[PDB]
RNA sequence: GGUACACGAAAAACCUUACCUAGACUUGACAUCCUUGGCAAAAUUAUGGAAACAUAAUGGAGGUUAACCGAGUGACAGGU
RNA sequence: CAAACGUGCUACAAUGGCCAAUACAAACAGUCGCCAGCUUGUAAAAGUGAGCAAAUCUGUAAAGUUGGUCUCAGUUCGGAUUGAGGGCUGCAAUUCGUCCUCAUGAAGUCGGAAUCACUAGUAAUCGCGAAUCAGCUAUGUCGCGGUGAAUACGUUCUCG
RNA sequence: CUGCUGAUAAGGUCUUCAAAA
């Protein structure tokens, strides 16, 4: 049947949330929800060659703070910092000349166990007309190999072109839904194919958190250096 | 018809009462939840990815 | 005898009187300031 | 010596416990570290709103899931700071979550 | 040598007092006789269920403050409220209270009423046709 | 398909006459969950039967209540057509239950006064074996009299 | 039920409508929309065609209809006889 | 059907509104790409008006065009 | 809108109707708001006007207890429908808002074949709050507390 | 421990593939 989400069962337990503000009034709260809302959204559809894992934003009464997370920032900074001022632009324009940005782009670090950047190559893969067996497994076998728990890969929709939907799944180790000690993270995505809309979802298990806490530490961002700039 | 609905509402009418309140996400009309200006089924999805400072899911 | 008349049409007066009178004082609001959130007054 | 501000009531609010703990702990640090009498952390209680979803798209209304959010509360009131105390906390840069409502 | 007792019931706090004296017990609730107090419904008799077959003419002065709840759950907090600063005067009366069980605290509280049901436990009628 | 047993719970004393059947018939007057006119109404009753009957209460309502206690049940059972009654013998405990809830039945339908002038009419006449309740006694023991052939077949 | 400080109400365009025909000798039908206007003293002797949703309903008031609605006296759906399901 | 019927709808007098009648509009109420200037859009007061919209007014925050205010312009926007 | 079904509210009543005095909650919400007190009014409410950005101020607890009256009747039950006078919101209340007062007083006296929910603070019952909301016969939805039961011998039968 | 217990319009998806990593 259906399942509740594995990102939304786990927050507000073992997972910070990705926007971290305390908003004057309810008109002001929807206005500061939808801001970065449409933030967060720049970054994932466009700039996507960069893999950019995820995006965190925190604001206070005016001075808007962004960390970007991403697993080849090259991309991001340009040459010689171009495209920087570009999406700076950008997001200032989203947001407003009136307050002070503090947009921070880190490396991430062991990027491949990260069910975003996973389930974003699965998609581009699904675009590419790249037969889908072939795909799944290489995108398993890399996961796997990059020293993690199990990864569970769902792809349903009109699968390869077909006239009626199927979905596949692929599971490799041990993935606890079930329990909330464990580290799952859990991203969706949509490959816009010639012949419609396939969904990806991708469920990786990270080992099991056994310190108690609202996380306030980095996820699988530490194993290298995640020290990259751009802020002030 | 709703790009005309949602560009109307943000215009402001002649009357006072003429205003009602649309998702600022989408543009459904009926069940917005004006503390966040957005309507149930996309609560629901910032809820789930985290976007809304707080919320968690609720036991009693 | 009056056969309705004179009180609904002192009702048309007063009515007429506020048609007369309407003015714009068109606005939208009531209490104001005191919305802040505070700090450590200069951090 | 001064005093400047009699009865400096600070009082904290969050959506967290645990990063309000945290700062209410580093608040104290510093202020006991000052010569400051604190009156003491005090916990107030905490409002909680609680909203109902339904989770289908279109129809069965019975099946609904539900969200809270706490506004956890705490107070501290300060007798006495005077410059040397006011200086030093000027420096503590409270994380956002936490909210404060000096009220001098 | 006064003893305190802190019973609960229903969400209804009871702090009770018990004073040596030898000039009649005169209960006394929230200063207000009982039988104002209470509706005088034969609920004294649950009160002092565990001050009967005791005894009471050790003549104990009670001063009974109880802040929540409607009255039968004042009734079951000083209830409980009178045991707990009786297991300060001669332990000995633990064993006879515990033997009819009047030492555990109820547990008993109003369930929450569940989205898609009329109450607590009350489902909406159901229909086949 | 259940194969347990409930529990059960603590008739408690009555604070009164110290019989548990005046708490239980309390109970079962019980409406609207309102203990305090219970136990006005039972009382009122009792004060009536104090006026009337010149004896005592509570020795006048076991006098009602165990002639009305019944000693036979006729258990439905059908096979073909119709059912086909079975006599078993009750325990103790619902003997006195269905005592109670037959007196009580019997005693909110009478033709009289104020519910308290009802009930204990209804008590006083029970007392002496000629009542509504004796009639319904009087019923199920014919009927099970008469149905004593398939009492060895229950199930 | 309508409060009485506030009094009555017509949109004064009907109102303006309505002193400039009764001036005029030769009055002719007054074509409104306003269903919501209450019918005024002045109001009295013209002949107005109200939109019922559909077409404009000619309903000539009388010393009598003042006060009510001006759309009260025109209907807006019609229902005449069912017919058998069965 | 169970698994629809105080369900979508956690608010239909106007709006909502997606329906009918009628009065009006056409790269359009909203957006991008291009050749091109910004010395505006609002809001409100008059007249015609059922109101849309028209003819006249204060010609407006600003920042030299940033956003937006335009002309030309065909790809197109738009569709509950 | 000739009709039919589902889900609910109100009742057919002395375990009650009306009147007076009066005791005991939890949770939640609030600066176009919560509105204390006072004056006016039979009342909805109006005016003045403090307090509160809130464990501080505001949102009357009702069933329950006592007393008075009704005395088993289509009634001092029941409130539908209907006429009139007013209040509030709103440009605007006729189609199509709700509230108050006055007046009228349908059915209905426990509901056929057949069915529903519930295993303790549960069913039953009494109030309070919030969401969407200028306003709303939401009697709906989501929550909170007060009083507070009866029964389970057993799986022969019935549905899964 | 043997009551009674009858019927259900037509045509239809759904495996593309291992060549291989
Ligand atoms: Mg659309
Ligand atoms: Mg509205
Ligand atoms: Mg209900
Ligand atoms: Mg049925
Ligand atoms: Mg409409
Ligand atoms: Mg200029
Ligand atoms: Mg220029
Ligand atoms: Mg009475
Ligand atoms: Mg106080
Ligand atoms: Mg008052
Ligand atoms: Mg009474
Ligand atoms: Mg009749
Ligand atoms: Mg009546
Ligand atoms: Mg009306
Ligand atoms: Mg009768
Ligand atoms: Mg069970
Ligand atoms: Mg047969
Ligand atoms: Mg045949
Ligand atoms: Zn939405």
């Amino acid at each position: 049947g259906q399942k509740v989400n594995s990102n939304g069962l786990r927050f507000g337990i073992n997972k910070n949330w990705i926007s971290r503000w305390t908003a004057n009034s309810h008109a002001q709260t929807a206005k500061w929800l939808i801001e970065d809302e449409k933030i967060r959204n720049l970054f994932f559809v466009n700039y996507r060659n960069a893999q950019v894992s995820n995006v965190e934003i925190e604001r206070t009464q005016a001075t808007v703070d962004v960390f970007v997370y991403a697993a080849q920032p090259a991309f991001l900074i340009g040459s010689e910092n171009k495209n920087i001022q570009k999406i700076t632009k950008q997001i200032k324009q989203i947001i407003g000349r009136t307050t002070n940005l503090d947009l921070t782009i880190n490396e991430i670090g062991s990027p491949m166990l990260s069910a975003r950047i996973i389930a974003r190559d699965l998609a581009n893969a699904i675009e590419a007309r790249v037969p889908l067996r072939t795909a799944m497994r290489q995108s398993l076998i890399k996961v796997l190999k990059a020293g993690a728990n199990g990864i569970k890969v769902l792809v349903s929709g009109r699968l390869n072109g077909a006239e009626i939907a199927r979905d596949k799944m692929y599971i490799e180790g041990n993935m606890p839904l079930s329990t909330l000690r464990a580290d799952i993270d859990y991203a969706l995505e949509k490959a816009q194919t010639t012949y419609g809309v396939i969904g990806v979802k991708v469920w990786i298990n990270r080992g099991m958190i056994y310190t108690k806490g609202l996380n306030r530490t980095p996820a699988h961002i530490l194993h290298p250096q995640k020290k990259q700039p751009n802020r002030q | 018809a709703k790009k005309s609905l949602k560009v109307k509402q943000t215009r402001i009418p002649k009357f006072a009462v003429r205003a009602y309140t649309r998702c600022q996400r989408c543009g459904r009309a009926r069940a917005v939840l004006s503390h966040f200006g957005v309507c149930r089924l996309c609560f629901r999805e910032l809820a789930y990815a985290g976007a809304i400072p707080g919320v968690k899911k609720a036991s009693w | 005898v009056h056969g309705r008349a004179e009180k609904l049409s002192g009702k048309f007066n007063a009515g007429k009187a506020f048609l007369e009178n309407k003015t714009p004082k068109k606005a939208k609001g009531k209490t104001e300031e005191y919305t802040k959130h505070r700090s450590l007054n200069e951090l | 010596n001064a005093v400047k501000y009699p009865e400096l009531k600070i009082k904290l609010e969050s959506y967290d416990s645990t990063l309000l703990d945290l700062t209410t702990k580093k608040i104290v640090e510093v202020v006991k570290g000052v010569d400051v009498k604190i009156k003491g952390p005090l916990p107030l209680p905490t409002k909680k709103e609680v909203i109902t979803i339904i989770r289908s798209p279109h129809v069965d209304k019975a099946s609904r899931e539900q969200f809270e959010k706490n506004r956890h509360k705490r107070l501290m009131i300060l007798v006495d700071v005077n410059q040397g105390a006011i200086d030093s906390l000027k420096r503590i840069k409270i994380p956002v979550g936490v909210t404060l409502r000096f009220s001098k | 040598q006064s003893y305190y007792g802190l019973g609960r019931r229903k969400s209804s706090s009871a702090k009770v007092y018990l004073t040596p004296t030898q000039d009649k017990g005169k209960i006394t609730v929230n200063r207000r006789d009982p039988s104002e107090y209470f509706p005088n419904k034969l609920v004294i008799q649950d009160m002092e269920q565990p001050l009967d077959l005791t005894d009471l003419k050790k003549n104990f002065d009670i001063n009974v403050v109880v802040k929540g709840g409607g009255f039968t759950g004042q009734a079951g907090a000083i209830r409980l409220g009178i045991v707990r600063a009786l297991l300060q005067f001669n332990p000995e009366l633990k064993k006879i209270l515990k033997s009819k069980k009047l030492t555990t605290r109820d547990k008993r509280v109003k369930e929450r009423k569940k989205f898609g049901l009329y109450g607590a436990r009350r489902a909406p009628q159901f229909t086949k046709r | 398909m259940r194969k347990n047993r409930a529990p059960k719970r603590t008739v408690l004393p009555d604070p009164v006459f110290n019989n548990t059947l005046v708490t239980r018939i309390i109970n079962v007057i019980m409406e609207d969950g309102k203990k305090g006119l219970a136990q006005r109404i039972l009382y009122g009753a009792f004060d009536l039967i104090e006026q009337r009957t010149k004896e005592k209460p509570l020795t006048v309502f076991e006098r009602a209540v165990g002639n009305v206690m019944p000693r036979l049940e006729l258990r439905v059972r059908r096979i073909a057509g119709s059912n086909y009654q079975v006599p078993t013998e009750v325990p103790q405990d619902r003997k006195i239950a269905l005592a109670l809830r037959w007196i009580a039945m019997f005693a909110r339908k009478r033709h009289e006064k104020t519910m308290l002038e009802k009930i204990a009419n209804e008590i006083i006449d029970a007392s002496n074996n000629t009542g509504a309740a004796i009639k319904k006694k009087d019923d199920t023991h014919k009927m099970a009299e008469a149905n004593k052939a398939f009492a060895h077949m229950r199930w | 039920s309508r409060s009485a400080k506030k009094g009555a109400f017509v949109d004064a365009h009907l109102l303006k409508k309505v002193i400039d025909m009764n001036k005029q000798e030769k009055k002719r039908p007054i074509k409104t929309w306003s269903r919501r206007s209450t019918i005024f003293p002045e109001f009295v002797g013209n002949t107005f065609a109200v939109h019922n949703g559909k077409t404009f309903i000619n309903v000539y008031v009388t010393d009598d209809m003042v006060g009510h609605k001006l759309g009260e006296f025109s209907p807006t759906r019609n229902f005449k006889q069912h017919t058998a399901n069965r």
